């Protein structure tokens, strides 16, 4: 259930490998959509279920006329909600170029009813998304322990920790506000708040001779919006729920770019963002430093851009990575029988290697977020050298 | 490595000072053979009254020698300038 | 005919501004389609008036039936071919998906005809395309001076040169294997060659007692293709002529989809756009740095995304650019009296701007590639006869 | 069956010896034609057994009319091929200067049908030789592991590894073009590749101050190099060679010419234009003439006069170690007590019967094969437990 | 006529360039069958003359039956002989492999005469070959000076001189044995002497002497091969009694695959080793920087040596100094259609435009003896005779 180098490993050596990893110069963590399941979050399968359960006519057009999704996959919940938002976007361009006025109106619905089941799944508390002090609830109990452990294990001279994520939800902000810890995110101001790339190079200091961290959101957020061509603006939850969120859930309007999220599969076609490209320049530059460690959790390995970075960063002798995947046994089988999808093949090529800088952890519920957070150590504030306390431990079994 | 080469020319010394229209030049022993053959002729300037040149990327600066002296012991030269090419 | 600051400048001061610009920390060049005209190449309006001549019965559907082209610009020869191809490329996909056969059968006829014209013009040598040592010839003489000067004008411990291009030919690769230097292009291997982006961050050195440069192609190459679903491959000219570059030219209706990576054609796929995106990324990341100089030649200023990027970079006081444009006169005349295209308005505005960070050179034939290459500085071969002497010593 | 310095040692000290030989400045490996048997290759006995039952008319003539091979060794397949390929050239060089005109045509057949049988062996895959992604199969699983281990076992400052070989196949390029490792081999270019003796001194570097690489020396040539009347050596690919010159050799039945550069003969100093065969054997002797040097040998039958002299004359340096793998050691010690034996069973017994502790020999039949050699090699210990005070951790287990 | 690459010099203009080139790090000398005349040697032409007018009857088959030689160059007295020997060994080997009688005997009869005429010329003292202190004599007086000064003109911490050679005789050994310096040739032992290529990398050193190397290119009279595949060296007093005497005083007897001189039996994988291991060292010595090479006695009739010395010149810190006596007699023949590669190459060399090729000619002022004098400079008998008589 734990592999390291293609061979097998056991718990009491894993727990001491993890301890040695957390004392390195650079430590990081990349999270996904499963991490936020024990808080009210959802997953893409459930998005598809919700879609085919509330809109039964568009689902009929989508199989009979245009032939974009099959019946086997629909009935057995295998569709990808990421390669469909692209085909539906491709049809619209043609229909609009050659001036048809019915297919240019039966696709806007299909495309605005999918952007609406993806926001409700990023609200974690419902109508109480607009209220205050939502990090005092007990669902957010392990997100605090993660941050506490990460920070506390740093000594003077070393750098602060980094956190990468794809989710749009607000779950680490809510939980760091409840401790008093500042997260740098690239924005500055309160009455008009804007993105400046050179706000990732700052740090704190005390003026009479401190805890902080960095957060990189790679696929956007729910509180960002663009008006001009070179001005992105941030806003709070209560001031967003009023303007442009309660008008695309409870009113059934057509969709225009109220907020910037990247849910599709080809994220370069959008050639106006200019903020997607500042995060990956930092990811790839983080992985290229000597003495670097990365933990991964919640990610399904279905993104063609991140896999290439991870796969090409393993040509450096001082980079370590740890990966959690619950459904590993059901993938080795399907790949030994000559099948498998592009996700299972990518993780099997990682499991089957000969470099001791890779480690994979299966086991179902043992590879969950709540268990990931308990494998991490607390620090020893004053370390007993213990030879008085160690030779006695020897005397215990020595004596008889 | 591959075919591409850059260096062709050899020299005698290098500039070390400028003190108000008065240049100071330190001489070498690295060019064991102060002979440096090239397309047309060979030359070596080792006496006053002679002319020398310096390249400044885009132009050539022309100087006349005036003195020589010491300070394996070191040697120096003194020169003035008369124009450019 | 040389405006720096909106105020005329003379050639002997120009030729000394260049020598100073070429001493900075970052130096780069951006080329275009015109730079390949003294080697056997063509331009993007010749390519269109050689199409509407041979194929005049496909030029009625594209206007009256499917609305991809406009009569005004089709008559004035002001069409953009990249976008036309990239749109005809997805019409076909949609039809293939929804099972509309009669139109799927027609778009193949259209694309097998467009690719013929865009391919012929880009071999530069006809049938000798598939042979060796094509850079010894005399048409590639003004492509080696560029690369030799740009290198010899560098000091030790200093960045190497960068060349961005919009063409999809090999004039610039054939002319460096002769010299004997190494070009980085993001590929590696010989029996299976693949794209690795991290390669643009490497270099060479020596361990006992060596010259390289970087090449970025923004529109592709004749030498790249796709056969799997997640891997892009590169081959040699001889190995491509056999596979596909010959059927394209000497067969009528041969077309295989989602296979070719030129010119900017199949961009909806998520494995081919990955290749086009990194180049633009790296360009916009180079153009934004202290102590940077860019020379432009051959480019027509008809792209909306490059102009925005060049302008946004003039808010930094240590970026300098040099431009070349022959039809400046005819452009100013038309723009004065409320006219001109979006390509002339931009360059006229740049000319008018009151900056000392912009220089324009328009003199007709005086703004060409061969003059550009002689405006660069060189400071101020008896070693050859021996090799042919030895070759004469056969027996 | 492991003899060190003439004595015997066991498989618990052998391993701690290997683990200390792999921690030195210089490390290398010389391979042969047996290492390519677990992938589809063949040996010289097989070449002879396939020449016999395919060209029985000329074998008669060789035994009878020219007296080149004894009728005895034939029956038991004891013939050497590298002397038979050398005698025919001697015959053809006199028939020519004499101007006879019916022996040239009788020896060209014998010198073509004999070059045809090596290629078919050195292809290893038949018709899938002209295809791509050929190192993703299982056959090369033990070639990948060797490179992985040899690289991983280095440190900062140490020199990169080298690999010398005599075979013609590509079972060592195919395997690295899957991991993503770059092997240096002398050539440079894509559209016009050429041999330069100066790009063996190249290495990597980064720009923000690809750290895996190695070197490859082929000693007898390759199935992919060709010399042109231009007097240069050119390299092409495995799909551009098949369709160009090694599709006629097999199927055409035409005469031979120096189309590709292989020499299996015994004394190929005759070739005086062989300036590529003189850099390899200079680097080989410049390698073993350095302090703190280790070499492993596998797959070599010790029937080459040039290499054994190098091995011998290198033993007078006190900081040079070898390891050797010879399966038929018992059967060859038996055959020398009778004062008989071949000329290759003496060169190995001479080594096995020394008194220096810098020579180790391994027999055991199927225990000296390539797949056991690779498993005798270690993995590295990344975070070494200092365990001067956690030495008692070992006592902790059981003393009650 | 001191021509210097399209120019002209004088005695001192030369005699200072030599002092300049003698301060370099890598110094090298090359000698052929010319410098061996003052001591009693013969060129390649006299031996062919003698063979012609001593063994006429068998000279025909070489031109009529087996076609080894050309009648034109045979008459002109310009014909290479060691290649002929090498090829005849091959013929004999083939005719002995396939069991035939007449062609076997017909070549066993020719090898003897050839080896006879080629050994007599190289004995170099007659019947005082099996005796001691042959280097005290007067003929070996300039080699001693050469060695002494070429060694003395060296700095502390500098490399050692290199001497390549195309002869197969014992003069430079007899002379160094008189001086008292140590030569290295790649051999070791006294009761069983064997070849070790890696011995060229050794060097002496003191604890509280001087030496040099010697590279032969065609073999020697004292190297041979016994029934077992190892190559052995021997002394003259021993070789004379072993084989040479019969070679010189018996009409028909031959031993195949035994002797190693001159480039005779290269078709054996045990013998070509020791030839190739010299030429590759030559190459690796050339390819070094800051090197000088003095050529005195060679006739430039060799494809490979020509090619190597030609390719060597690309990098500029390799200097060549040729000696050639009969130069104008070829300058005045190259104007016309007649000419041989020997002279074509040397005139091509003198027609260069850089200051490295330094051809020299004086008819008799370009000789070994003057070559020696061109170089710089850094009672025992009475006492020993007194002790003797006392
Ligand atoms: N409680 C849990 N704890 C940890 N992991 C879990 C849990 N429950 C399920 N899983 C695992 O969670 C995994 C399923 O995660 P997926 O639905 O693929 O999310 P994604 O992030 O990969 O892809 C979506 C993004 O991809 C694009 O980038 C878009 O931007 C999208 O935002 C499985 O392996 C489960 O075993
Ligand atoms: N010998 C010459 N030397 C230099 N320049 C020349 C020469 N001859 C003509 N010219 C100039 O060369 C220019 C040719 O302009 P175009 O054919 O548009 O080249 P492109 O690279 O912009 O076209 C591709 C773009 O089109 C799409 O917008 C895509 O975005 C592509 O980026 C003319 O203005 C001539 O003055
Ligand atoms: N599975 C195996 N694993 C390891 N070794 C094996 C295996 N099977 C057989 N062997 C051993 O592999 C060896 C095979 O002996 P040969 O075919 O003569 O090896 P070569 O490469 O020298 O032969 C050609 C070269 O020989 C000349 O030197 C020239 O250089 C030629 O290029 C035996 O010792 C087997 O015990
Ligand atoms: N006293 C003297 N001092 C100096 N030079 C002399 C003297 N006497 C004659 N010479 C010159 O010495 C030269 C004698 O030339 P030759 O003996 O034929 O040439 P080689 O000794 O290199 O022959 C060996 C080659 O033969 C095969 O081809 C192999 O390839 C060998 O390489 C004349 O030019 C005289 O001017």
């Amino acid at each position: 259930s734990i592999y390291q180098g293609g061979n097998k490993l056991n718990e009491d050596d894993f727990r001491s490998h993890v301890y040695s990893l957390c004392q390195l110069d650079n430590v990081g963590v990349l999270l996904g959509a499963g991490a936020s399941v024990g808080c009210g979050g959802k997953t893409m399968k459930d998005v598809w279920k919700s879609f085919k359960q509330n809109y039964p006519e568009l689902l009929g057009a989508l199989i009979d006329k245009y032939l974009l999704v099959s019946q086997i996959d629909s009935d057995n919940n295998l569709v990808n909600v990421e390669l469909l938002i692209d085909e539906a976007t491709k049809f619209l361009s043609v229909a609009k170029t050659r001036r048809c006025e019915d297919e240019e109106e039966e696709f806007r619905k299909i495309l605005s009813s999918l952007y609406k089941e993806v926001t409700k799944a990023a609200l974690l508390t419902g109508e109480q998304f607009r209220e205050k002090n939502q990090g005092k609830k007990d669902a957010f109990k392990y997100h605090k322990e993660l941050i506490s452990k990460l920070i506390s294990n740093r000594q003077p001279g070393q750098s602060a920790p980094a956190i990468f994520t794809t989710n749009y939800d607000l779950a680490l902000e809510w939980a760091a506000e409840d401790l008093g810890i500042q997260l740098f995110n690239g924005f500055s101001g309160l009455h008009t708040r804007q993105f400046y790339p050179q706000n990732f190079d700052l740090a704190f200091r005390n003026v009479n001779a401190h805890y902080h961290a960095y957060l990189y959101k790679l696929h956007g957020s729910l509180t960002w919006y663009q008006n001009d061509s070179l001005t992105v603006n941030e806003v709070s939850a209560s001031q967003a729920y009023d303007e442009y969120i309660n008008d695309i859930i409870n009113k059934d309007d057509f969709y225009r770019g109220q907020h910037l999220i990247y849910p599709g599969a080809n994220k370069y076609s959008h050639t106006i963002g200019f903020v997607y490209g500042e995060m990956f320049r930092r990811f790839g530059e983080f992985i290229s430093k000597p003495q670097t460690a990365l933990f991964i959790n919640g990610f399904g390995f279905g993104d063609y851009h991140i896999n290439r970075i991870i796969l090409g960063a393993l040509l450096n002798p001082s980079f370590h990575v740890v990966i959690y995947y619950p459904e590993l046994k059901e993938a080795i089988t399907k790949v030994s029988k000559g099948g498998g999808s592009e996700a299972e093949k990518a993780i099997v090529t990682l499991k089957n290697m000969a470099f001791n800088q890779v480690t994979v952890v299966g086991g179902g519920s043992k590879a969950y977020f709540n268990s990931f957070v308990e494998h991490l150590p607390y620090p020893v504030l004053f370390p007993r050298d213990n030879i008085v306390d160690e030779l006695v431990e020897a005397i215990a079994n020595l004596s008889k | 490595m591959s075919l591409f080469k850059l260096t062709e020319i050899s020299a005698i010394g290098y500039v070390v000072g400028l003190e108000g229209e008065r240049i100071r030049i330190n001489l070498h022993e690295g060019l064991q053979g102060r002979l440096a053959s090239h397309r047309k002729g060979v030359s070596s300037v080792t006496q006053p009254g002679d002319l020398i040149g310096f390249d400044a990327g885009n132009i050539l600066v022309v100087a006349r020698v005036t003195d020589m002296a010491f300070v394996i012991p070191l040697r120096q030269i003194i020169a003035y300038a008369i124009g450019f090419v």
